[PDB]
């Protein structure tokens, strides 16, 4: 009982097998991505690349 | 599907060709039938000699 907790937080999510469209910029960094088959608009973005 | 993922370019060009065909069909109907911009009506009287 003789203790106290410092202020911190953590968040847990779970991975699933997904298709992603990653955008590598001119410096080789992934700056943005599209989660494919999230919503139909994302599917359109996938097909159009 | 995961194995097919690497043929996305082939399938995209397939669907591009088919979409072009569909737009072409709509355009064909538009050019054949929508030449006149105004919807004329027949007169109530049919005194056409
Ligand atoms: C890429 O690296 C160069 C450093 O030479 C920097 O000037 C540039 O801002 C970087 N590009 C981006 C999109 O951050």
């Amino acid at each position: 009982s003789g203790w106290t907790a410092g202020a911190a937080a953590y968040y847990v999510g779970y991975l699933q097998p997904r298709t992603f469209l990653l955008k590598y910029n001119e410096n080789g960094t992934i700056t943005d991505a599209v989660d494919c088959a999230l919503d139909p608009l994302s599917e359109t973005k996938c097909t159009l690349k | 599907s995961n194995l097919l993922l690497q043929y996305g370019s082939f399938c995209t060009q397939l669907n591009r060709a088919l979409t072009g065909i569909a737009v072409e069909q709509d355009k064909n109907t538009q050019e054949v039938f929508a030449q006149v911009k105004q919807i004329y009506k027949t007169p109530p009287i049919k005194d056409f000699g």
